[PDB]
DNA sequence: TAATAGATTAGAGCCGTCAA
RNA sequence: UGACGGCUCUAAUCUAUUA
């Protein structure tokens, strides 16, 4: 017999000072918080992938259904939803060759082939940005259906040779736009997407318009001098040893007015196999950077710092984490783990626990149930029964409660989605998918810290 | 008091703190009022009425307690004792092959069991003394008051963790159960035959989808993190015909994927219950092997967990 | 801090300088998509900076 | 410099997302 | 690179002990 508290769903932020829980409904609603004008879109790749790109564009301008549009909202049109013009006939057309493709995917080696294809792609794209005179938001690469299977690393690679240049790029794949076209050898369309098409519309759309500079939402319960902080350990597999520890951060204060979302980023390095910690000088400077981004743009020194992490601290790195902090500035080190198998089971049939439950198991250790049953959908974010995370404050004082708020606050800034909420605080998510786009080329000095841009 | 005196006394609608919440003020007033309205469009202009309800919450609060995989822990023998086979015990012999579960030391023996409970692996040990033996209470060093630099409490600890998975593991042995040999874990499940073909206080436990057999395993493993439980996981395996499995990862993992599709949560909870209730000694417990009058009763009901705030259909 | 230096390339670098690394970071770490930066200089740089 | 176990990690691959 | 969830499998590291 034990007990189980309950936190609040926080609210996120929309046009006009309207808030709201769901980031579809909310869009549908009241429109995104900023305003853009139009999206200029740049594409690059063969004529068939245009015709797609094209007509899948057509396609969104109208309203799509779902199903089911309690568990997922209709998509109203990107106009209507996004009072921004992303129409075809902005499209700037680069024309990469299917013969080209042809030489530079029929060859024996892997990397070979995956360092010409994005030498290919990054080639067209530079040259166009660099001595063209029309200007492109978003560069889309619409790839086909033999690169992504034949070379998967292309798109970590990708991205990372673009980063000398803050070019936004959109990779697709020709079977995501053309699903119904898209059959198998048996005729069946692999992808079927009949039922959720407004669901992957909503995705696009967002991914898309963020891309272009806009800001969709933003949370709107958070407390002022608090600045958050994920870690996340990668390993690097083209050095000589088989890993080499490094660490990617992303970063997240409030702000001076809102979401300021970035990302301290800058990859440290220890080459200890296995030795997922960070060296007293690394962090030294980590802790320096982070709080001098802050400093620069507040001008005062953050009262409270949750770092966040996937894995336990050791004393080394503490102590030199407080050696750098200042002595004004509260340090609360918080560890989320996935690996405990806690279930609880819904005695009553059918339907999974309702999504906020939690565990309370001391002063310095929780579970936390950040997906499963939302009232609002009326569905369960999961197929079998969830798996909550374990949230252990490891090191540094701090109410568990407010951390098991402050993570189910930060599961909803999943700009690369339009879903409910996500399964994990979204600050570890990014800095994952900086850390991972950031490991797969070695030469990048002062990488661009945006989101944008990966 | 400032607004005007010609609409004071009139019902206004709030919309300060949402727009949408009195939107849906709105919609019932003209609702109740009986305001005319058309054009119902085959589009289903009833969605975005669905929608500009603002939504519902979880106001409910229900109980609705729930259940889990955590076995308590209850009934700890007194002791553990360490027997000081200085040169009784041989080298370059494993601690596995014992019937009674154990761990080897420094130069002792770690086990529940008193000295000449291995009299037939080790007959050399019969004049094995008392004084060698050095007996550490479980109850008290469970709390964290035990602390010595022979042994650490962790490190004791770790070691009952390791008797309780040793005796985990012997105890399916002999309780006509099938094992198969996961990543890093051992999954014990029934087979075909003991039941009414399938069923266990009414609950279909190996069952058969369109070509071969699927079966229910569970995997143990013991925790004293927040308190002494055993810790159960649920699997889906395969079988073509039933008494042979499958030796392919990726036939297993599509299998496995395609089954629970359908599954829910009243399903994995019913199954879980038979399995665990299957493997019962006792009407409320069953019991594992640690010492040849100690044993560690295990209670046959997950720890229950209640809440205040629930949902409905 | 910049402009009231002796030498004349010392000056104009410190201030282009501050300029070019104010837009540089506005353009690798910000979310926003600006098409066109417009430097407003004051009648006091330009005056002394050729 | 190989053996156990526990505990802690990351990475790669694959299927479901509907109404039946 | 449409996006999430869930499993499976493969590896390494740190604690202790013994060869």
């Amino acid at each position: 017999m034990k007990e189980l508290i309950y936190i609040e769903e926080p609210k996120i932020l929309f046009a006009h000072g309207q808030k709201c829980t769901d980031a579809r409904d909310g869009l549908a609603l009241f429109g995104p918080l900023n305003n853009l004008y139009g999206i200029k879109s740049g594409v690059i790749g063969t004529k068939q992938g245009l015709k797609i790109f094209r007509d899948y564009l057509d396609h969104i301008q109208k309203p799509i259904y779902n199903s089911n549009s309690i568990t997922r909202p209709m998509f109203p049109g990107f106009e209507a939803v996004f009072d921004c013009k992303w129409e075809s006939t902005g499209i700037t057309f680069k024309e990469v060759t299917n013969e080209d493709i042809g030489k530079f995917l029929y060859n024996s080696s892997t990397h070979k082939r995956t360092y010409d294809l994005v030498s290919l792609f990054i080639d067209k794209i530079i040259s166009a940005n660099k001595n063209e005179d029309e200007n492109v938001d978003v560069w889309f690469v619409i790839v086909p259906d033999e690169i992504y299977k034949y070379c998967r690393q292309f798109h970590d690679q990708f991205k990372a040779r673009l980063l000398k240049h803050t070019i936004p790029t959109q990779i697709f794949r020709e079977s995501t736009l053309a699903w119904r076209d898209f059959k198998n050898a048996f005729g069946l369309p692999i992808r079927d997407f009949s039922k959720i098409e407004g669901h992957l519309a909503w995705t696009i759309s967002t991914a898309a318009f963020y891309k272009a500079g806009g800001k969709p939402w933003k949370l709107s319960d958070v407390r002022n001098g608090v600045c958050y902080l994920g870690l996340v350990y990668k390993k690097v597999e083209k050095s000589k040893n088989p890993r080499n520890a490094c660490c990617a951060a992303q970063m997240f204060l409030d702000n001076g007015d809102g979401t300021v979302f970035k990302g301290e980023v800058g990859p440290w390095y220890n080459p200890k196999n296995g030795q997922y910690h960070l060296e007293p000088k690394e962090a030294k400077a980590l802790l320096s950077q982070s709080l001098q981004s802050y400093k620069e743009q507040i001008g005062e020194y953050p009262k409270e710092v949750f770092i966040h992490a996937k894995t336990r601290f050791n004393h080394q790195e503490w102590d030199a984490f407080l050696e750098v902090t200042p002595k004004e500035t509260n340090l609360v080190g918080v560890t989320i783990s996935k690996t405990k198998p806690l279930k609880l089971y819904k005695t009553e049939g059918d339907y999974t626990i309702l999504r906020g439950n939690a565990y309370v198991v001391n002063e310095r250790s929780a579970f936390l149930w950040t997906v499963g049953y939302v009232p609002k959908i009326q569905t369960a974010l999961s197929m079998e029964v969830p798996n909550p995370l374990f949230i252990e404050i490891n090191k540094g004082e701090a109410d568990i409660k407010q951390v098991l708020k402050d993570i189910l606050s930060l599961t909803k800034l999943n700009y690369n989605a339009c879903i409910f909420a996500d399964g994990e605080p979204v600050t570890l998510r990014f800095a994952d998918k900086i850390g991972e786009i950031l490991t797969a080329s070695t030469d990048i000095k002062t990488p661009p810290l945006a989101f944008k841009y990966y | 008091d400032d607004i005007n005196i010609d609409i004071v006394r009139l019902n206004a609608i709030d919309f300060k703190m949402s727009w949408a919440r009195g939107l849906k003020d709105i919609l019932e007033a003209f609702e109740k009022q009986k305001v005319p309205k058309e054009v119902a469009d085959a589009s289903k202009s009833n969605l975005l009425y669905q929608q500009i309800f603002l939504h519902d919450k979880s106001v409910i609060e229900k109980e609705e307690i729930y259940d889990s995989n955590w076995l308590s822990i209850l009934s700890f023998p007194e002791e553990l004792r360490f027997h000081e086979y200085n040169w009784m015990l041989p080298k370059r012999f494993d601690v596995r092959e014992l019937t009674f579960p154990a761990v080897r030391y420094k130069n002792y023996l770690c086990t529940f069991a008193w000295a000449y409970d291995f009299t037939y692996h080790l007959p050399k040990t019969e004049t094995y003394h008392k004084s060698k033996t050095i007996r550490i209470p479980t109850e008290e060093i469970l709390s964290g008051s035990y602390d010595s630099n022979f042994i650490r409490n962790a490190e004791c600890k770790r070691l009952i963790v390791q008797l309780l998975n040793k005796a985990f593991e012997l105890r399916m042995k002999d309780k006509e159960v099938q094992e198969y040999e996961m990543s890093n874990k051992t999954a014990y499940w029934l087979e075909k035959g003991k039941l009414e073909k399938d069923k266990f206080e009414k609950t279909m436990l190996v069952g058969k989808q369109k070509d071969k057999n699927w079966h229910f395993a569970i995997s143990g493993a013991s925790k004293l993190y927040p308190f002494p439980v055993l810790m159960i996981s649920s699997h889906i395996f395969f079988t073509a015909d039933g008494k042979k499995l499958i030796d392919s990862s990726s036939v297993q993992h599509s299998s496995r994927r395609r089954q629970g599709k359908n599954w829910w949560n009243n399903t994995w909870r019913t199954k879980l219950l038979a399995f665990i209730k299957y493997l019962s000694d006792d009407d409320t417990s069953f019991y594992l092997e640690m010492g040849s009058e100690e044993k560690v009763f295990v209670s046959n009901e997950p720890v229950k967990f209640k809440g205040n705030v629930s949902y409905n259909i």
